[PDB]
């Protein structure tokens, strides 16, 4: 490759002010773009760049150019839930291919900010399902012998303005989550 | 301080024919690159031996690009005969000159966009790389077309940008030939007829770059009354030649003094009979 | 439309000396437009082998060539530059002289 | 940009024919594929109409490029290592456009199995809120579970009195592999939908959770006893309870 | 290296 990114991903806390390197080999240089794809859907444009163009503050994002060090940055201030995506980097050379050369892209996870965690683990029945949920984002959960374990989740309610992490386990609801690092105040049955 | 500048020449024939285009690319006084339209290739081809390292990928999309430019011209020719209401008989040039200058530290200086229809000024871009300059209501009508069209800004970018990395990548890899100063090797001919006069020709050869002085002097006094200077001119191995020649006296040879200024020379040198 | 008529220098890449394998040079410069005839003859006679730089031009959109082959000069050999071009009622001709 | 379809299960062998047209003019056209880790890699280039240059990784491929409005990828013989996000794009000539604006299609989940057997459409239900959610919290949180599915897509969808609802809802970013051991294992997905207390309590209000399936066409051929695992709708429902 | 850029007809 001739563009690199870093990290390869990161999980940031929503509100959190987060920066998205991207290092490139591509020479000569002719433009660069930084790409925002949500899962499933194509790249979207965010912001193209020149080497006559360093600056560019497009509301809360802010790319930055040093054609020079061959750089670049995306800063985003305040971040929130909706800039949860992976953001790529796509560099053009000069020499008459018009073939662009993409980066790896990064996974910006933004975790929501559970300021009165109530942690519990309640069981739901068929009309034998646990779930986790009402932990703060400093809590870790992913995927999973007969159990299987689910990636934590966020749901906005955005009529109460009200989030909340969510996990749920299926083959009692103590049993399930011994296994991931539950907190000493989690509710139970 | 160095420069790239790609010079674009494309001839419209009456009838049979499509138009002669030739472009020409140079970084300071050395040639790197060519393409002929008549060419049996209808490739990009290499001058200078530097470039040659260059793979396979340059030659195919130097040759995609210019073959763009040579369509372009191809098209233009013709709008500017609607736009002037000139004969399909008559044959017309346009010329097409861009570039970048750097300073001794690389960096960009000027960036330039000039286009010309029969050898006149047609439409250029100012030092700001912004406003065009047009010569007359067919330009002016162009100059419209390119506002509405933000041309100066696309062009701007690479001028300020991509055509100072193409440079410094070619002053880097041909650091041998371009960043290399030969020394004109100077002599000087006496040639006279009776007692009439006296002739001293001051010889400055295979020196780049192309750029130098060649004064003459009598008793210290420079002399532009009786002296023959002809144009720089290519030797063809990639130096130049020059030489200025002075009318005197019969007798009064050792009084008259030749001054040589240029880049590869420590200080000014000197000659006398 | 302005048409201007070239310069013509001739002379040779090296200082001549009678058997030095040289190179004949002839520098046409100033002129509009591109298209031009030049020769380099031999005792009044064309040379075959006669090889043209690529075709650029200057600050006042004037184009400029350089015509050039190899040749080992004799004594009394006398070589010379043929120049046609639209501006041009007759062809011109200018003789290479050794001291120019 | 558009993409002939947007799931596509086949078995290998099979010459797979994924279309992209554009109305734009363009000339460029790119076929690219996204794998996790590697991002988007280029197939093939037809740069204008009737032109083609291999990519990063042209092998198993070929391109059709006869019209100007469609650039066509082909899978000569299908297989495993064709399992991928399919992308295309389209930017203009320098002679035409801005050369370097390329605009992407939506993109187009093609697997590759060697035996159309492995494909299985999803067993879809809805658990109800927990009596101990309501009381502690004054909220009440629906889960829902797609399970025994190949290939990997399904695209789940809470409906509230017939209405889809966007917000309080979570679903699974990834669905789990069923058995791991496997590399034609079967999926699971997710997915919880929270309301108030009040609002789930009232046995006026209906909820379902809604799994659309992407498996065989009509096209494809069954020779197996069970159901044929066409594309289809799996739902699980639940009311309000006093 | 050629201008690799938009082109734009008079």
């Amino acid at each position: 490759n001739q563009v690199e990114q870093s990290p390869q991903s990161l999980i940031i806390l929503e509100g959190k002010n987060v920066t998205l390197q991207c290092n490139y080999t591509v020479s000569p240089f002719s433009n660069l773009r930084w790409y925002k794809q949500d899962t499933g859907r194509g790249p979207v444009s965010l912001t193209i760049m020149t080497f006559s163009e360093n600056t560019k503050s497009n509301g809360r994002y802010t790319a930055t150019l040093d054609a020079d060090t061959k750089q670049s940055s995306l800063h985003i201030t305040a971040s929130q839930l909706s800039d949860s995506a992976s953001y790529i980097c796509v560099v053009n050379h000069s020499g008459g291919s018009y073939i662009p050369t993409f980066g790896r892209g990064t996974s910006l996870i933004v975790h929501p900010y559970i300021q009165k965690p109530d942690p519990a683990v309640y069981q739901l029945r068929d009309s034998s399902v646990c779930l986790f949920t009402d932990f703060d984002s400093q809590t870790n959960v992913s995927q999973s012998s007969d159990v299987y374990i689910t990636d934590k989740c966020v749901l906005d309610m955005r009529s109460m303005d009200f989030k909340s992490n969510s996990a749920v386990a299926w083959s009692a609801c103590a049993n399930a989550f011994n296994n991931s690092i539950i907190p000493e105040d989690t509710f139970f049955p | 301080s160095h420069s790239m500048r790609y010079f674009f020449t494309s001839v419209s024939r009456p009838g049979r024919g499509e138009p002669r285009f030739i472009a020409v690319g140079y970084v300071d006084d050395t040639q790197f690159v060519r393409f002929d339209s008549d060419a049996a290739s209808q490739r990009m081809e290499p001058r200078a031996p530097w470039i040659e390292q260059e793979g396979p990928e340059y030659w195919d999309g130097e040759t995609r690009k210019v073959k763009a430019h040579s369509q372009t011209h191809r098209v233009d020719l013709g709008t500017l005969r609607g736009y002037y209401n000139q004969s399909e008989a008559g044959s017309h040039t346009v010329q097409r000159m861009y570039g970048c200058d750097v300073g001794s530290d690389w960096r960009f200086l000027r960036g330039y966009h000039q286009y010309a229809y029969d050898g006149k000024d047609y439409i250029a871009l100012k030092e700001d790389l912004r406003s065009w300059t047009a010569a007359d209501m067919a330009a002016q009508t162009t100059k419209h077309k390119w506002e509405a069209a933000h041309v100066a800004e696309q062009l701007r970018a690479y001028l300020e940008g991509t055509c100072v990395e193409w440079l410094r990548r070619y002053l880097e890899n041909g650091k041998e030939t371009l960043q290399r100063t030969d020394a004109p090797k100077t002599h000087m001919t006496h040639h006279a007829v009776s007692d009439h006069e006296a002739t001293l020709r001051c010889w400055a050869l295979s020196f780049y770059p192309a750029e130098i002085t060649l004064t003459w002097q009598r008793d210290g006094e420079d002399q532009t009354q009786d002296t023959e200077l002809v144009e720089t001119r290519p030797a063809g191995d990639g130096t130049f030649q020059k030489w200025a020649a002075v009318v005197v006296p019969s007798g009064q040879e050792q009084r008259y003094t030749c001054h040589v200024q240029h880049e590869g020379l420590p200080k000014p040198l000197t000659l006398r009979w | 439309m302005i048409q201007r008529t070239p310069k013509i220098q001739v002379y040779s890449r090296h200082p001549a000396e009678n058997g030095k394998s040289n190179f004949l040079n002839c520098y046409v410069s100033g002129f509009h437009p591109s298209d031009i005839e030049v020769d380099l003859l031999k005792n009044g006679e064309r040379i075959e082998k006669v090889e043209h730089s690529d075709l650029s031009f200057s600050k006042d959109w004037s184009f400029y060539l350089l015509y050039y082959t190899e040749f080992t000069p004799t004594e009394k050999d006398e070589y010379a530059c043929r120049v046609n071009h639209v501006t041009l009622s007759q062809p011109k001709i200018v003789k290479w002289d050794r001291d120019m | 940009v558009t993409q002939s379809s947007r799931y596509l299960v086949k078995r290998t062998g099979e010459k797979v024919f994924l279309e992209c047209v554009q109305d734009m003019d363009h000339e460029n056209m790119f076929w690219y594929r996204q794998d996790p880790g590697l991002g988007l890699r280029l197939i093939y280039f037809s740069y204008d109409v009737k032109m083609k240059e291999k990519g990063d990784i042209p092998e198993g491929y070929s391109v059709s490029r006869e019209k100007k409005e469609r650039f066509s990828l082909i899978l000569e013989s299908a297989s495993t290592n064709q399992t991928s996000m399919y992308l295309c794009a389209s930017s203009f000539l320098m002679t035409s456009g801005d050369p370097y604006e390329q605009y992407f299609g939506p993109g187009t989940r093609l697997t590759v199995t060697e035996d159309l057997k492995n494909v299985f459409p999803p067993e879809v239900a809805v658990f109800e809120p927990s009596e101990a959610e309501i009381s502690h919290t004054q909220k009440a949180t629906l889960v829902c579970l797609a399970t025994g599915f190949y290939p990997d897509h399904v695209e789940l969808s809470w409906w509230v009195n017939g209405k889809e609802v966007h917000s309080g809802v979570c679903t699974d970013p990834q669905p789990l592999k069923e058995q791991p051991a496997l590399n034609d294992s079967r999926y699971a997905l997710s997915s919880r939908l929270r309301v108030s207390a009040t609002f789930w309590q009232d046995p006026r209000n209906h909820f379902r959770c809604q799994v659309q399936f992407y498996g065989l066409s009509e096209n494809d051929e069954w020779t197996q006893d069970r159901a044929k695992p066409v594309t289809q709708i799996v739902s699980a429902e639940a009311w309000g309870r006093a | 290296g050629v201008y690799d850029g938009r082109e734009h007809t008079v």
